[PDB]
């Protein structure tokens, strides 16, 4: 079965650092590019990074740009996210997607309401 | 919250309570239990009638019961209706919607169908007292792109959409009347049980359930998939069935065993299948990958019996006559080819 | 000027001229022994 | 959510009650019958171009 | 008897008829899929050209074209995008003016270029709303830096030419946008497809005609392309 | 000008008016004959005549005057040697070329099609020259080989202008219906130049029949070349026109990367378009002697015979789209 599970997220000052772990199973992780979207209260999906097969291609939503740091471990099939600076404007409930099709470089749906292969996704709390 | 929380973990036990159970019936498996079958050693298989007329890209077709006429659809509004043994046109009926995404003869030969992103699976009558055929009836009510609609009887035709549901209708007064619910991501394609008293359904969830078609309820689900379920299709004898993903592997799974059975996966292998259809006998699987040619698989040793390469495009719809006697294969170079 | 009709052309004179003096080289030849 | 858990769970009730049997039982079966109707096949041994319609 | 041979073969010759006739018109008219988000104004770029799925229908110097707005589906494209991979253009729209949904659109533009199916479609990118982009820019309460931080490491293009008595600060802003889709497109663009961005704004009189000229380049390019001459 | 056959006609007749005759004149100082072409007619020849009234023996004659006017050898044949072996390649290469481009159905675009018609018709120029050759340098038996050469000389300048002018119409029309217009560029290629061939044969027919039409005869000769040297100036310009274009193109997809593949795009446009015709269009019949007349025919021969063969290479082998089909058809094969 396609699983998605995630691990830290919890209360944090501003200015704090936290690290998220998502833990694939039933698939091969080393052939999907990987992804991470967080959903702010009454607000919709958004996308904030992807990395690719190796790990060689990284980007970032802008918001966050240089302050999140994502990396994948294909040995243990472990999908990090490493946030070092925590502004109050990302509070949100951070989910570990997954790119559909495995070879590909295209990343369709991942920010989609109803996507399949997202995981249930653990909520990131900052404040005083 | 804590009530929350108590039916995740509840529903999880459940799971956990099927697992055991699905790895407890696995005392065997299917590669050991046939290690010593005759192989069915290479299979050869030629071109005999390449059809042309299609402007656009074929997206699906349907053979008829009568082993010889099949329909075929192509973005171009175009239903043609070919002739197999003699490579004739016998109709070219004109679509509302030049984009269609499948089609479907009835056992009858009486109708046919034809649906896509018009949210509509159209009715042709082929027996219209007049010279040409017309639009029987509109299907309309779906929300979501018709996958797949294939027909129960001259009254009852099965569809699924690219809302998650499966619908099944009623052409006399074009009512739906069972709705089949239950898929988290968008269908693909069904199959009909050769009984018609059940039919699998592959959605874009990597999950492929079983449902009733009396009762409306989906009794069994195979999950084991990595990506989309792009085709599936019944066993002959209808007590299993096969899918194919975009994961660039095909599964079959066993209704009574409850798990899946054995994988059809090769290393050079790594594009989405589109297409699968088993031969009359079940001894071989059919499966019409993107990587522009089909392939033969021997289904009880996961071995290449032979390819049909003989497309210059994506393999689209693939399709199996019912005494087994050829394959069809349409593709996106708009060309339908027939092999023996 | 198409160069392969110019010298289709220009072999045909070159011809008149080998080919006409020989002839006479030969006739007034004829004249002097005669 | 709370709506959908209770109807999933009763879902996972029906899946969990199957009667499953071992496949050894069950592959044997596809195994079976993919040796009693091997000879009426025309694709699995070349038919001849007599009795096929589009040799 | 043969006599039943002879209607099937003369049907046959009839059907052909038809087709070859239906060639004509289906080759005459190009496609195009017009793309978009909630807010991106495909609706009133549609108004210009009147003059489930929904198809637009307009010609422009006699040459027929047909736009769909695939407006009927949910928000999984990843298997409906695919019946569009023998379009002749993708009419894409962008709101220039939300610069939050901003990011979405660059990612939709990435997933539609370097996908398997769609990397030999060209894109006629269209920056809509740039009228409400000018009194943004102008207003000073968003900051492009807050959403974007190479806004700061930005200077306007040499090979940019600004409307008549306009705001040099609009220009950089609408530039830093353009050139957001074009970095994407040039990373991946092996010349197989081309990006054609323009600067619309919600009371053009035009985009009939951007299009046909756009139309008419992309055609031109896949004869040359054909000749190995480019 | 003047044929063997018409001097031997004026000795004849020079002969029966003659019927002593020495085989050349009718008999001292004579003034040497204007019936013989060659001769020096401000000269005499000279017999001795006897004070017994009988032509004085050794009969005695001096025709040293006469002869006055009575090397060239080997430079034609340098010519002869330099196509034969650059045409001898061209249809090599081009019989494959049509043969590859026969079978594939793929293959069987509306620019291929055009692309089967220009390689047929370099095939027939590069034979007709032979059949020329073989029939003149090795009466109706002759004047259709000379008749055949000046057709098939002339459809392979117009087959050059029905490409390119295809090209120019496929970019300058916009969403040129290339099925349109694809039986009129075919009568074009083939049917035009017959239209003047055959006037040049109507004209060369009842007006100046002598020999096998092989001799200039003053403006007779325009009635090919100037029709010929039409779709010389015209393909040039359709040339100027599209790399003009290609230009633009590359302008607006950097700068000197864009140079390059337009100079790339150019070198492999000049075969195809022939613009290597412009260069000695103007050029009238000079003087063999000439130093302008040996350099451009060292050089015309030495294109035109390759320029069979560097069409085949560019666009039948070094091609993309072609190569595929080979690559395709490598695995359905081995």
């Amino acid at each position: 079965q396609v699983q998605l599970q995630e691990s830290g997220g919890g209360l944090v000052q501003p200015g704090g650092s936290l690290r998220l772990s998502c833990a694939a199973s039933g698939f091969t992780f080393s052939n999907y590019k990987m992804n991470w979207v967080r959903q702010a209260p009454g607000k919709g999906l958004e996308w904030v990074s992807d990395i690719s097969q190796s790990g060689a291609s990284i980007s970032y939503t802008g918001s966050v740009k240089g302050r999140f740091t994502i990396s994948r471990d294909n040995a243990k099939n472990t999908l990090y996210l490493q946030m070092n600076s925590l502004k109050p404007e990302d509070t949100a409930v951070y989910y570990c997607a997954r790119c559909p099709a495995p070879f590909t470089r295209d990343c369709f749906d991942v920010t989609s309401t109803t996507y399949a292969y997202r995981g249930q996704g653990t909520q990131v709390t900052v404040s005083s | 919250q804590s009530e929350l929380d108590q039916l995740r973990q509840e529903a999880e036990q459940l799971k956990n309570q099927i697992r055991d159970a699905r790895k407890a019936c696995a005392d065997a498996t299917l590669s050991q239990i046939t290690n010593n079958i005759d192989p069915v050693g290479r299979i050869q298989m030629r071109t005999r009638r390449t059809l042309r007329g299609h402007l656009a890209k074929i997206y699906a077709m349907h053979w008829g019961t009568d082993s010889r006429l099949l329909v075929s659809a192509s973005q171009d509004g175009k239903l043609i209706i070919w002739d197999s043994y003699t490579t004739n046109k016998v109709h070219a009926i004109p679509l509302r919607s030049s984009w269609v995404m499948t089609c479907a003869y009835a056992p009858s030969g009486n109708y046919v169908a034809c649906g896509g992103l018009d949210n509509i699976c159209s009715i042709y009558n082929l027996k219209t007292r007049e010279g040409n055929v017309r639009v029987s009836r509109e299907l309309a009510g779906h929300t979501g792109y018709l996958s797949c609609c294939r027909f129960l009887d001259d009254n009852q035709i099965v569809t699924s959409s690219g809302d998650t549901t499966c619908a099944l209708w009623d052409i006399e007064t074009g009512q739906q009347t069972t709705t089949f619910t239950g898929h988290t991501g968008d269908v693909m394609s069904l199959s009909l049980a050769p009984d018609t008293r059940l039919f699998v359904s592959g959605a874009c969830d990597a999950s492929a359930k079983l449902w009733d078609v009396r009762e409306g309820m989906c009794r069994q689900t195979f999950t084991g998939h990595e990506s989309d379920i792009n085709a599936i299709c019944f066993f002959p004898n209808g007590n299993a069935f096969a899918t194919g993903s975009d994961d660039a592997t095909c599964r079959l799974f066993d209704l009574r065993a409850d798990q899946e059975l054995m994988t059809y996966s090769h290393d050079n292998i790594i594009c989405g299948i589109t297409s699968v259809s088993f031969s009359k006998s079940g001894r071989l699987l059919l499966a019409g990958y993107d990587d522009f040619n089909c392939n033969v698989w021997d289904a009880l040793k996961a071995d290449r019996a032979g390819v049909l390469a003989g497309h210059d495009n994506r393999v689209s719809c693939l399709g199996v006559t019912d005494d087994g006697m050829a394959v069809a294969t349409g593709s996106w170079d708009s060309f339908l080819k027939i092999w023996n | 000027s198409v160069s392969e009709i110019q010298l289709m052309h220009n072999l045909g004179k070159h011809l008149n001229s080998m080919e006409r003096v020989e002839w006479l080289r030969k006739k007034l030849q004829d004249v002097h022994n005669f | 959510s709370i709506a959908q858990a209770r109807k999933l769970v009763e879902q996972l009730k029906m899946e969990a009650n199957i009667d499953r049997i071992k496949v050894s039982k069950a592959a044997a079966d596809l195994m079976a019958y993919c040796e009693a109707h091997a000879k009426e096949d025309p694709l699995l041994t070349p038919v001849p171009a007599s009795e096929n319609p589009f040799r | 008897q043969r006599n039943e041979e002879k209607a099937q073969r003369e049907a046959n010759k009839k059907i052909e008829k038809q087709l070859q006739k239906d060639k004509q018109v289906y080759r005459a008219t190009h496609r195009l899929l017009l793309l978009g988000a909630d807010n991106s104004g495909k609706s009133t770029i549609v108004k210009q050209m009147r003059i489930g799925i929904f198809e637009t229908k307009f010609q422009v110097d006699k040459v027929n074209f047909h736009m769909f707005d695939v407006g009927g589906q949910r928000d999984e494209r990843r298997k409906w995008i695919q019946c569009f991979n023998d379009v002749t253009a993708i009419i894409f729209v962008v709101d220039s003016s939300d610069y939050n949904r901003l990011q979405e659109a660059l990612n939709l533009f990435k997933s539609i270029w370097n996908n398997r199916w769609l990397r030999t479609i060209s894109v006629i990118l269209f920056l809509n709303k740039q009228d409400l982009l000018a009194e943004k820019v102008l207003a000073g309460k968003s900051k492009i830096e807050d959403y974007f931080p190479e806004f700061a490491r930005y200077t306007t293009p040499e090979d940019a030419t600004p409307e008549p008595g306009e705001d040099p600060r609009v220009t950089r802003a609408k530039y830093f946008i353009r050139d957001e889709f074009l970095r994407i497109s040039t990373a991946s663009g092996d010349g197989r497809h081309y990006c054609y961005p323009h600067f619309t704004c919600a009371v053009d009189t035009e985009n009939a005609r951007r299009i046909f000229n756009d139309c008419r380049d992309i055609i031109q390019r896949m004869h040359l392309r054909q000749y190995e001459l480019l | 000008v003047m044929t063997k056959e018409e001097q031997i006609f004026l000795l004849h007749r020079a002969q029966a008016q003659c019927e002593e005759w020495d085989h050349i004149l009718c008999w001292v100082a004579v003034p040497c004959p204007d019936y013989i072409y060659d001769f020096n007619h401000k000269g005499h020849a000279y017999r001795r005549c006897d004070r017994n009234g009988s032509w004085e023996l050794v009969t005695w004659a001096n025709y040293s005057e006469c002869v006055k006017f009575l090397r060239e050898r080997e430079v034609f044949d340098r010519l002869g040697m330099i196509y034969t072996v650059g045409y001898s390649v061209s249809l090599a290469s081009l019989t494959v070329a049509v043969l590859i481009l026969a079978y594939f159905r793929r293959l069987h675009c509306t620019r291929n099609y055009i692309h089967m018609h220009l390689f047929l018709s370099f095939m027939l120029r590069a034979v007709s020259i032979f059949v020329k050759d073989a029939v003149l340098y090795s009466y109706a038996g002759c004047r259709v080989a000379v008749t055949f050469f000046l057709y098939f000389l002339a459809t392979n300048y117009y087959w050059i202008l029905v490409e390119g002018l295809y090209l120019h119409s496929l970019i300058f029309m916009a969403f040129f219906s290339e099925k349109k217009y694809l039986w009129g560029f075919t009568v074009f290629g083939w049917g035009l130049p017959a239209v003047f061939v055959a006037v040049w044969v109507s004209v060369r027919a009842t007006l100046a029949n002598t020999g096998c039409w092989d001799l200039s005869s003053g403006n007779k000769k325009w009635i090919i070349q100037v029709p010929i040297l039409a779709s010389i100036v015209l393909n040039f310009i359709l040339f100027i026109n599209i790399v003009r274009v290609l230009a633009t193109k590359l302008r607006e997809t950097d700068t000197r990367q864009q140079y390059r593949k337009l100079l790339k795009s150019t070198l492999v446009l000049m075969p195809l378009f022939g613009v290597h015709y412009i260069v000695f269009m103007a050029t009238p019949y000079t003087e063999v002697s000439g130093t302008l007349w040996q350099v451009q025919m060292h050089y015309e021969m030495l294109f035109n015979s390759f320029q069979g063969f560097f069409v085949a290479i560019i666009y039948c082998f070094c091609n993309g789209e072609v190569q595929a089909e080979i690559k395709k058809s490598w695995s359905r094969w081995t």
